[PDB]
């Protein structure tokens, strides 16, 4: 499996030029156009193809900013939907919009949400979610969000 | 520089454990050194026995033959030898268990490397003789019931004598720990 | 053109920490009434397999395991650029007979030898079948038709072509059964290792034996026809090349860190190679255990030679034969071409017994 | 009575040295010549002479290997689990005449042969039931072993 907290702390300690150069992508695959990216994800198994489409997503999300995603340890920790709902800055219809969006467009919407909310969550949990990222996971997202928003 | 050497057997009755072998041996004598040559046969347990005193056969400890020897060894001559011993190192317990006196225990640990074992041999013989050829036969650990475990090694090979009385001193004293559990007895033979 | 090549080796090395049992004791075996020290043929084989000589002159060795999950990960990493992960999984699944999910543990029925080149080839056939609308059943059916095409891949798994393979499940049950070409015995010393001494009688009287060294007899033979077949029909030349590397390894390798006692001085203690129609072993030259002279090596060679003479003459062996030994023992009468160095012997094998 | 699953769990977690040392015996009474045995079976009432013979048998079978006898709990439906004979029959590795010659085999001849069968068959079974069988081990428990074997073989065919 692919280390996730490692990558997180890696991103977090990145040099400003690099970070500023990765942030400039506007679509995950464009990371393959950027040298810094490769230098960043080499240690975490980018060379093994299985992980690439995962890494690409992880990094993409992290690329929302240097400290946009705030990782907090679990007391299963805090899921993405839970967090976005906790923020109080995300309207429900954007989650709606996200889970019906097509390939790649979804991630773009996601990263935008992340920059708007600055969520606090269990990063490796999200990491796994991104790792698989199917119909199941999107539905799970919306559900977490709704169920949270109700109680709070 | 006298002694005598005797081939004895102990019935499987008393020969069940290491300690009981000890006992069986002293009970046929109103100290010594011994080497186990066959552990359980149905008849029991064969043993080569070097002693100061004369064995006489008992109910569980049967003396087969006995002859009485003294040593005349000429320096410079090479000889075959056989010695079962337990090479160890004494250390402070890494588990840091403590003694009745109140401080950390000592532990005897076997040497598990071939080189170290041979080194131990040459050291133990020291000036008495030089080892010209040795093979260090690995044996199965022996346990006993206090309760515990010793790990022997059986050296067979060729040495050359450098100091006859010293070597004889060695042969009658024994070489290494656990003298009372089968180790120690050094047997010499003409090439 | 004889079909068997027999390798007889006398090798001199330590008799300790080589091959132990469940209780810290060196393996042994009784022969002719005396206890010999033994190295077990599994140990020999695996020692050769993982040796550097093998890695540099035969190739990469088979990957033997029972852990299909971890093999899955390995095959993904090593083939993932050449097939899609799903084709790999399908292939391992068809060959092993188990389902390859992403579960943590997936065990085969037994530790099986795997050649990654072979697996790759199968991946080809699977993917091709997928593109050709073949169900698994006729896939198996057509693969059964040309097996040699599967055995060609054993040129990247020669240890398997040499010592064989059985499968209990999967498509390998009908496509993976390999009957080994090389037969190999347990190494036994030609002599008694226990000091030949009654210590009682000896203390009254107060050849020379070795202790830190011992002389072992290693026998192996190779079924050339069989090796050719297991390699997918390769030539007798390729056969003989491999057989030569086995003569070398058999003559030189000692399990573990240890090596031959005279490693730095000569290249081999004694080696004889002999072509024939029926394999026959020379172990009986040591039924009567060898007694020392200046150590055990040349009385052992003397025994070997005397017995070779008596057997060859008695049973009428006029197949090719060569011997390398730099000891001056009484010579071996039969038409046995003597070889000045080891390499010359190896080239004599490489050349089907004429060079 | 003697706790079975406890003894099993102790055997599964014994240290491999003691484990290999125990396996090496060739007759149950030879276990008396081994320290690791006493330490193993003392928590389970070896000190009470009533329970001794039994323990000697149980361990002996366990001595086939650390994972030769595979325990499997009985299903809640069923009143008893898989008995030994059913297990052996289920293995497909045991010949009827081995079982027949087992139950007709003398004290002592008997346990040795059973252990050979156990290593050969590597059976999955309800262990405490086996333990009980070994606790008593008389004519009818033997005969019951043969029954379960024969009847299972006939059932399954």
């Amino acid at each position: 499996e692919i280390d996730a907290m490692a990558l997180y702390r890696a991103w977090q300690q990145l040099d400003n030029g690099s970070c500023a150069q990765i942030r400039r992508v506007s679509e995950p695959d464009e990371l393959r156009d950027i040298p810094a990216f490769y230098r960043l994800v080499q240690p975490f198994g980018w060379e093994n193809p299985r992980h690439q489409q995962a890494l690409l997503r992880m990094v993409f999300c992290l690329s929302a900013g240097k400290n946009v995603i705030r990782h907090q340890d679990k007391k299963t920790g805090i899921s993405l939907g839970r967090a976005l709902a906790n923020s109080g800055r995300i309207n429900e219809r954007r989650i709606f919009q996200l889970i019906r969006a097509d390939r790649t467009a979804d991630m773009v919407q996601l990263r935008r949400l992340l920059t708007h909310a600055e969520p606090v969550l269990d990063w490796p949990l999200m990491a796994r979610m991104l790792t698989w990222w199917g119909k199941r996971e999107r539905q799970q997202l919306l559900e977490d969000f709704v169920l949270t928003t109700n109680k709070n | 520089a006298w002694m005598y050497l005797s081939k004895v057997i102990i019935a499987r009755a008393w020969s069940r454990d290491l300690y009981q072998l000890h006992q069986g041996l002293w009970h046929l004598f109103p100290d010594f050194l011994f080497h186990v040559e066959k552990r359980n046969t149905p008849e029991g347990c064969h043993v080569l026995l070097q002693s100061a005193q004369m064995p006489v056969s008992t109910a569980v400890a049967t003396v087969i033959k006995t002859k009485q020897v003294e040593f005349q060894l000429q320096v410079g001559v090479p000889l075959y030898f056989r010695l079962r011993a337990n090479p160890i190192k004494t250390i402070l317990d890494n588990q840091k268990r403590l003694d009745s006196k109140g401080n950390i225990k000592r532990c005897r640990v076997p040497l598990i490397k071939e080189a170290e074992q041979i080194a131990w041999l040459q050291r133990k013989l020291g000036n008495a003789a030089r080892v010209e050829d040795v093979h260090p036969i690995s044996e199965r650990p022996q346990y006993f019931s206090k309760s515990g475990k010793i790990q022997t090694v059986c050296f067979e090979g060729v040495l050359t004598i450098n100091d006859a009385p010293a070597l004889i001193d060695l042969v009658q004293q024994g070489i290494g720990p656990a003298k009372s559990m089968g180790c120690g007895l050094l047997s010499l033979a003409p090439l | 053109m004889s079909n068997f090549i027999n390798i007889h080796v006398l090798i001199s090395h330590s008799p300790s920490c080589l091959n132990r049992d469940d209780m810290n004791m060196q393996k042994d075996a009784i022969f002719g009434g005396k206890r010999r020290v033994r190295i077990s043929s599994q140990s020999l084989k695996r020692a050769m397999r993982k040796s550097g000589y093998y890695a540099q002159n035969i190739g990469e060795s088979s990957l033997r395991t029972i852990h299909l999950a971890q093999l899955r990960d390995v095959l993904r990493q090593k083939l993932g650029e050449r097939f899609d992960q799903k084709i790999i999984d399908k292939t391992l699944a068809l060959l092993s007979g188990k389902s390859v999910d992403e579960a943590e543990k997936i065990s085969a029925d037994a530790v099986t030898p795997w050649v990654v080149g072979e697996i790759a080839w199968f991946c080809e056939q699977v993917a091709k079948a997928e593109a050709d609308n073949l169900d698994d059943k006729k896939l198996l059916k057509v693969l059964k038709e040309d097996i040699a095409a599967i055995r060609v891949n054993l040129q990247q798994g020669v240890d398997i072509a040499l010592s064989g393979r059985m499968a209990t499940s999967g498509m390998m049950t009908e496509l993976g059964k390999v009957d080994g070409a090389m037969s190999i015995a347990h190494a036994i010393t030609t002599h008694q290792v226990d000091s030949d001494i009654d210590w009682f009688t000896a203390v009254d009287d107060l050849g020379t034996q070795e202790f830190s060294s011992g002389v072992f007899y290693r026998y192996a033979n190779i079924n050339l026809a069989q090796l050719q077949e297991n390699l997918g029909g390769a030539s007798r030349e390729q056969a003989l090349e491999i057989a030569t590397h086995v003569v070398h390894m058999l003559a030189t390798e000692v399990p573990g860190a240890k090596q031959r006692t005279y490693a730095a001085f000569n290249p081999a203690d004694m080696v004889m190679v002999n072509f024939s129609d029926m394999p026959l072993s020379m172990a009986n030259a040591f039924e009567k255990a060898v007694k020392a002279k200046d150590g055990f090596l040349q009385p052992s060679i003397q025994a070997f030679n005397q017995y070779w003479d008596r057997v060859a003459n008695g049973y009428g062996l006029n197949g090719a034969a060569a011997q390398f030994s730099l000891s001056d023992v009484d010579p071996i009468t039969a038409q046995v071409k003597q070889m000045p160095t080891l390499e010359q012997l190896k080239s004599w094998v490489r050349n089907n017994g004429e060079a």
